[PDB]
């Protein structure tokens, strides 16, 4: 119980690694969303409740969904498997290593720097001790976009209706 | 029927934020007494650890700044249980 | 923490009820009888059957919906900032910019499952 | 850093790594670009959460539906090509070398 | 006249749904523009005192400021209480 | 595609460039390049042809991609700076990954592979687009953050930007693909000046879309895409090529044109930075791009090639349309020069 | 930005989210708050490369707030050399850090 | 780099206020009525000093305050304020609509009994001002000296000497 959010970032980096490693593409959305899953978790344990279940509501069950179901129809007659190729054997056993060697590295001397310096000191110990009072404080700076936000979801709403021009334009074939 | 019950709903949620006000003195002295003797006591503690680390020296702030600085979760809790630690960390989100 | 404890009962017990509902039965199995099934004749395999630009239309239409679903969701707590008018246009914009993307859909053929 | 964000970033890099080594079909490629949004998403609401930057709470549903507006128009894209060739598969991708 | 009142006619005939979507979203656009109980919800949104009121050092020629919470001085909300 | 929805269309691209451009926030930045993309995409594919939706495709892969290393750049910055405000990058492997992203969107030379193909695959007027208002976004960005970039990394891309525009060009009998090979060598004259002076690259940048507009719009003119049937142009708008020579001999930097300009600044600004091996390779190897370009003229102009039987019908008949602004951009990309010191304006 | 459309209008459209230290709702105030007003009111209007080393001191202390990697590998120091006592049977820690 | 000070653990020692939040949220509103002074002014020091060291002793008067007000309560009707104080500890998010009847006969005591009124709505979210003798603090962000600006512009605008002097040009 005393490390949670460090298996749940290794066993996200174990799906990142499975599902890159490009297998038939049913299994890569699997990995995809037990990637997505362990990380809605990952910020449910750093207070991020609104936006872990906005992970789950619209990455996982919708835009994956949507992906899952675009690849349930355009796929191959004998849609692939993980096994029928070395090529993802090898990619998901390399990644699953770098993965073990770099987090024993780090439990075991905290002080690794590839690319940048790590310390695997905890992560618990990065919080900030103070009370956050009658409100969450991460639910009050996303309701801000109604009053703050106001050129954010402008440009963001024209986006979206402009995105639904654009799928109707492309998708007609002539 | 609704705009009556939310508008009686929106005076009895001033009272209570209110009596949360009235209340917030008291915790915040106790808050400052709690977090100052951990921190000393984590103090008195490595004053004992270091004392064979050579060019150690006890109580040095990493900050330039002689500002008071809020301390983290790690510089209150990193000598104490891994219960409590656990605790601090993450029982107001573990509880349901 | 009891939600994962929860999580963990579930799955396990579903899981569980798997492991019976599976291994238990008696079984005796050939080839004719786990043939697939098609009203008592045998399936046609073709090539990549599910096709049909509706379906994957609808599917995109509803990830366009859905995101701009994701931006309603903080409504409730926007409602409690004493900048109202503004949260109110905003709100507004954003609806009449769903019913926009609703009606272009409609009007361009869209919501239709043509011929 | 934080040992979190080590993993966090490693999964970027793994994303970025899948995506530019392809294979036969485009949906393994598209399905890693949203390995790499998902992965900027955590890595974004970690560090925003963590400094109690108010504000940019926000922002990472800004990039999540914008990254989904994109998935969406690949998407499409996908549907296209293999509406030409039957199949999505990039190598049909060739015939603008002449 | 007859061509809006014909055209209504033929809608409220044939697409119900739609009239009544319209007419609901034109009223949700257009009545809170004249509510004078808007601005009571602003005001209602000021009341609720969300943070500590953290005082301040009277210097003097503070006679509007309270000194204690039931001192004649600072907002009432005695308005509120009959709302 | 419906004329309102095209114009529409236009306007979202334009709109996310100038959503680059006026923002001083990273995440609007990123939203503007995103808006673009969006609106950009079903302009490639306006014609449709399998050509147009591979180069859609490619595009759209490429674009992508350098947007999500944009957005892992700007998530290290804010990662060790808490800022959102573009300016200097405070991490150099966030610096990094930027400049990566932005030279990826731009097209440089070891991302450049996607300029020739999508050039290609899409019409003339997509073209036009695709290496004139493509642009403005990422060096908008570049020279905003120009003091921070490595000029060791900015100017190895610029370098292999030129030299590869000048080697990949020569092979071509494909007007747009020219014009992409020619666009990469642009953008690296543009991009090897930007350490040193961001005035050089938007001077150079108005020089090149002036040249890229007019030679665009007199290949649309001509309704030619490869140098055979730019071949037979003289044989029924002589006006057209002689034009299209001189606006080529500009394009090619010959003095006194208007396109020896951005080439001579560039190399006295960077003179004065103590650079003269790199000014003297660049200058050296335009001659490249100026060979191919006088093949085109020699193929179009200065000689002619056989015409067909067929052509005497288009004698009879005018063009439908005209472009616009034509004759403008045609001035302003060969007589521009005796106005030069002009170009304290931009500062 | 490129073309400062916001300062000649005197609109707000970015700026408000471009740092921790602006106007925050309900006045929750950002974790490096003070640590940020330092070195911006430092840095204010003397241009980036003056700021660079002249502001260096509430820079430092910034990134240290921000990330607290200094204070992690002092966190750690103490841990692994007490640890480094625990073994040898030399330290024992007080009731109040066990219990 | 320096010594971050610290009080000793006695400089840390009060009689310590041990009631629960129901107990504490009951007598809340007359709490806050009774020990407005030294509460305001310990909030004032807080947040004037930005430093939990700096305002040890007005937390310390805080909590003389609060024991001295539950002292009040408890020989004049400490038996009403338990029954109020339980009925509210009953309820899982300490209600006070809950409990109107118990609150009744706690406020209709502490008027006959100790004359304590009992703050309506919005008297207590109230700023008020508090005459502190404590000076107020001159570097509370223990700043540096800010840098030296950039010399101003001064003078007029003449035309460039010899124009742009770019090459051959003369203007
Ligand atoms: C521009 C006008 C386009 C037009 O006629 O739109 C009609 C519009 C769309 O008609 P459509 O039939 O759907 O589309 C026809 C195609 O555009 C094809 O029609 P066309 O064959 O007449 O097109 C010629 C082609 C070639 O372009 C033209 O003929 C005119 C545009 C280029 C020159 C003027 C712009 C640059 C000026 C500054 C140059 C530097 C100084 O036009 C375009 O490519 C237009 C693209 C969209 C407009 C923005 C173009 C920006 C280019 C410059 C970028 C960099 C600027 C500086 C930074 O219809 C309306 O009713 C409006
Ligand atoms: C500083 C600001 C300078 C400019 C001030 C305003 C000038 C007049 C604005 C209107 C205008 O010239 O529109 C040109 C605008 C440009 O389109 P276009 O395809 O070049 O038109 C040429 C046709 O021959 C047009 O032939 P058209 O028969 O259709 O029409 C004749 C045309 C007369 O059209 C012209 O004279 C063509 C435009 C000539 C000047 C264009 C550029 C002006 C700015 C200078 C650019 C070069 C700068 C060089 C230095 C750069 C730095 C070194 O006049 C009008 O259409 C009425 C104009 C008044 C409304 O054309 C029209 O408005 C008519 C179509
Ligand atoms: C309506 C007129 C109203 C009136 O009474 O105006 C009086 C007005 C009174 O002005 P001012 O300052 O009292 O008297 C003139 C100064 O004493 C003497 O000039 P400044 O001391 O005031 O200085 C002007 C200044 C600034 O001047 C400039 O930036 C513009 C330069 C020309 C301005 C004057 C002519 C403009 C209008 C006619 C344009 C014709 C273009 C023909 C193109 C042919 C191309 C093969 O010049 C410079 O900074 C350097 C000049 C030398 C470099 C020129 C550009 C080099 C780069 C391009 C190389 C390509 C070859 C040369 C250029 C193209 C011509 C071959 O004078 C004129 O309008 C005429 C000025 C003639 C200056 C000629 C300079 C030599 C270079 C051009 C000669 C070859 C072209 C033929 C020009 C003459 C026949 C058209
Ligand atoms: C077309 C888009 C139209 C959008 C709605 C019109 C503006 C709505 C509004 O009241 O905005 C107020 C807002 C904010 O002003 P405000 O007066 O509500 O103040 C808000 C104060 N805070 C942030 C503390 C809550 O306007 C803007 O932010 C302007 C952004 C650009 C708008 C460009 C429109 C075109
Ligand atoms: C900083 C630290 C590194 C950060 C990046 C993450 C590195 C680890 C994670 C790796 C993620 C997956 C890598 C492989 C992706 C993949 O699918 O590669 C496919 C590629 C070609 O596949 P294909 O053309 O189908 O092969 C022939 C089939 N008949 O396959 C091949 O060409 C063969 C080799 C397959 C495995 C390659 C793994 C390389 C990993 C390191 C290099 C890339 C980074
Ligand atoms: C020194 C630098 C510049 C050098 C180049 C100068 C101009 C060169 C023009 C082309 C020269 C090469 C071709 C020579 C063969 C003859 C011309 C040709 O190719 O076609 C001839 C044809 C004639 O057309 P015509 O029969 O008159 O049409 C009547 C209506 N049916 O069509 C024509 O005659 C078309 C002619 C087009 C001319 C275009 C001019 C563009 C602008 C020139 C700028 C010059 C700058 C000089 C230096 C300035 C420095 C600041
Ligand atoms: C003082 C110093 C004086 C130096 C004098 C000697 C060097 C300069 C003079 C070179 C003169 C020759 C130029 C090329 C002439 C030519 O036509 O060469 C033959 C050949 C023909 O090619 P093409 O017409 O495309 O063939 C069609 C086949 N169906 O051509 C080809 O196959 C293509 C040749 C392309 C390049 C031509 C020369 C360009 C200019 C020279 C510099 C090259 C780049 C230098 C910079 C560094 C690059 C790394």
């Amino acid at each position: 119980t005393m490390y949670i959010a460090f298996i749940l970032s290794t066993i996200f980096v174990i799906g990142f690694v499975g599902f890159s490693s490009k297998p038939s593409p049913i299994y890569g959305g699997l990995g995809l969303i037990v990637s997505g899953g362990v990380g809605c978790g990952i910020v449910l344990n750093f207070g991020g409740s609104f936006l872990g279940l906005m992970v789950f509501l619209i990455y996982l069950g919708g835009m994956l969904v949507v992906f899952g179901y675009t690849t349930a129809m355009a796929t191959e007659m004998y849609p692939e498997v993980w096994v029928s190729n070395k090529t993802v054997f090898g990619a998901f056993v390399s990644g699953l290593m770098m993965e073990f060697c770099m987090v024993y590295y780090a439990l075991k001397e905290e002080e690794v720097e590839i690319i940048f310096k790590f310390n695997g000191l905890g992560d618990w110990v990065i919080y900030d001790t103070g009370d956050s009072g009658f409100f969450s404080e991460e639910a009050m700076g996303i309701a801000a976009l109604y009053s703050y936000g106001t050129w954010l979801v402008i440009v963001t709403g024209w986006s979206l209706l402009i995105g639904v021009v654009v799928i109707m334009e492309i998708t007609r074939g002539n | 029927s609704m705009m009556k019950w939310n508008r009686e709903r929106r005076r009895l949620q001033i009272e209570d934020f209110e009596a949360r006000i009235a209340l917030m003195p008291l915790f915040q002295a106790e808050k400052d007494r709690r977090v100052l003797q951990m921190l000393r006591e984590n103090l008195e503690e490595e004053a004992i650890i270091m004392k064979d680390v050579p060019d150690w020296k006890v109580g040095e702030s990493v900050f330039h700044t002689t500002r008071w600085v809020t301390p983290m979760m790690g510089e209150l809790y990193g000598l104490r249980t891994n219960e409590e630690i656990l605790s601090a960390t993450y029982g107001f989100i573990w509880y349901t | 923490m009891n939600i994962m404890l929860t999580l963990l009962t579930n799955v396990t017990l579903a899981s569980l009820l798997v492991l019976i509902a599976f291994w238990l039965p008696q079984l005796n199995a050939y080839s004719e009888k786990t043939s697939p099934y098609e009203c008592g004749f045998d399936p046609m395999g073709s090539a990549r059957l599910p096709f049909s630009m509706k379906f994957f239309l609808v599917a995109i239409t509803f990830l366009l919906f859905d995101l701009e679903i994701a931006l309603l969701l903080p409504l409730p707590w926007a409602s409690q900032t004493n900048n109202l008018k503004t949260m109110l246009t905003m709100a507004l914009f954003l609806l009449i910019l769903l019913a926009a993307s609703l009606a272009y859909e409609w009007t361009q053929k869209g919501l239709e499952w043509a011929e | 850093m934080p040992l979190v964000y080590m993993n966090i970033i490693m999964a970027f890099a793994i994303a970025l790594a899948g995506l530019l080594m392809y294979r036969s079909h485009l949906m393994s490629s598209l399905l890693c670009l949203e390995g790499m949004m998902l992965s900027l998403f955590i890595m974004s609401t970690l560090i925003i959460l963590n400094t109690h930057f108010t504000l940019a709470n926000m922002m990472p549903i800004i990039l999540l539906v914008f990254a989904a507006c994109e998935a969406a128009l690949g998407l499409s894209l996908l549907v296209m090509v293999s509406n030409t060739y039957g199949t999505d598969y990039v190598q049909n991708l060739n015939l603008l070398q002449c | 006249a007859g061509r809006i009142a014909s055209f209504l006619k033929n809608a409220w005939a044939k697409e119900p749904v739609l009239v009544a979507s319209f007419a609901i979203g034109g009223l949700a656009i257009i009545l809170p523009s004249l509510s004078p109980y808007t601005n009571y919800a602003i005001r209602i949104n000021r009341a609720t005192p969300y943070n500590y009121p953290v005082p301040l050092r009277d210097d003097g020629n503070m006679p509007d400021v309270p000194s204690h919470p039931q001192d004649p001085q600072g907002p009432s909300l005695e308005w509120l209480k009959n709302l | 595609m419906n004329p309102i929805i095209y114009t529409t269309l236009i306007m979202t691209v334009m709109s996310g460039t100038m959503l680059v451009m006026i923002s001083s926030h990273w995440l609007l930045i990123w939203i503007g390049f995103e808006m673009n993309l969006l609106a950009m995409i079903p302009v490639l594919m306006k014609n449709f042809n399998p050509r147009a939706t591979e180069a859609a495709t490619k595009y759209f892969l490429t674009q992508a991609t350098a947007s999500m290393m944009l957005m892992m750049a700007i998530i290290i910055n804010l990662l060790y700076s808490g800022q959102w405000t573009i300016t200097k990058m405070f991490n150099p492997v966030a610096m990094t990954m930027m400049t990566m992203a932005l030279a990826m969107k731009l097209g440089l030379s070891p991302f450049h592979f996607w300029v020739p193909e999508v050039t290609q695959g899409i019409s003339l007027q997509a073209g036009l687009l695709l290496l004139t208002w493509q642009k403005l976004a990422p060096l908008s960005v570049l020279c905003q953050i120009s003091q921070s970039i490595n000029p060791n990394l900015m100017l190895t891309m610029a370098m292999l930007s030129i030299l590869i525009g000048g080697w990949g060009g020569l092979n071509q009998t494909q007007l747009r693909k020219i014009m992409a090979y020619s666009s990469i060598a642009h953008m690296g004259w543009m991009t090897a000046v930007l350490p040193y002076n961001t005035t050089m690259t938007i001077l150079n940048l108005l020089i090149y879309i002036t040249m890229t507009l007019a030679m665009f719009m007199l290949l649309i003119h001509s309704s030619a895409t490869t140098t055979l049937s730019l071949s037979h142009t003289w044989n029924k708008m002589p006006v057209i090529t002689s034009l299209m020579m001189v606006t080529l001999l500009s394009m090619g930097g010959l003095p006194p044109l208007s396109g020896f300009m951005p080439k001579w600044m560039i190399i006295q600004e960077m003179t004065k930075n103590e650079s003269i091996i790199m000014p003297t390779l660049m200058a050296m190897t335009a001659l490249l791009n100026l060979y191919f370009y006088m093949r085109l003229a020699y193929s179009s102009s200065l000689t002619m090639f056989p015409s067909t039987n067929n052509m005497k019908m288009k004698w009879q008949f005018e063009h439908t349309k005209q472009m616009k602004l034509l004759p403008t951009m045609i001035v302003l990309s060969t007589l521009v020069l005796p106005m030069t010191p002009a170009l304290s304006s931009l500062n | 930005p490129f073309f400062d459309v916001q300062k000649r209008l005197g609109l707000d459209l970015d700026r408000w989210m471009t740092i921790q230290s602006a106007e925050q709702p309900h006045k929750i105030p950002g974790r490096c708050h003070a640590f940020e007003k330092e070195w911006i009111e430092c840095a204010h209007g003397i241009g980036g490369i003056r700021a660079e080393k002249e502001c260096k001191i509430e820079f430092d202390d910034f990134v240290e707030c921000l990330l607290r990697q200094k204070t992690m590998k002092r966190l750690s120091a103490i841990k692994r050399q007490r640890d480094k006592l625990i073994k040898e049977g030399k330290y024992t820690p007080p009731p109040h850090h066990l219990g | 780099p320096g010594i971050v000070e610290l009080p000793t653990l006695e400089d840390l020692k009060v009689q310590e206020v041990k009631v629960s939040s129901s107990v504490l949220k009951a007598a809340a509103h007359h709490y806050g009525a009774q020990c407005d002074k030294p509460n305001k002014e310990f909030m004032l020091c807080r947040w004037e000093e930005k430093d939990p060291r700096r305002c040890l002793e007005e937390g310390k008067l805080v909590n003389q305050c609060a024991l001295d007000f539950f002292r009040q309560i408890k020989r004049h009707c400490a038996e009403p304020f338990t029954e109020y104080w339980t009925c509210i500890d009953y309820s899982g998010l300490q209600l006070f609509r809950h409990c109107r009847k118990q609150q009744a006969k706690f406020d209709e005591c502490v008027l006959d009994k100790l004359g304590w009124v009992r703050p309506d709505l919005g008297e207590l979210s109230k700023v008020t001002k508090v005459k502190t003798d404590r000076p107020l603090p001159e570097n509370p962000y223990h700043s540096r000296a800010r840098p030296e600006p950039n010399p101003e512009a001064e003078g007029d605008l003449k035309p460039a000497k010899h124009g742009s002097r770019l090459f051959f040009w003369t203007m």
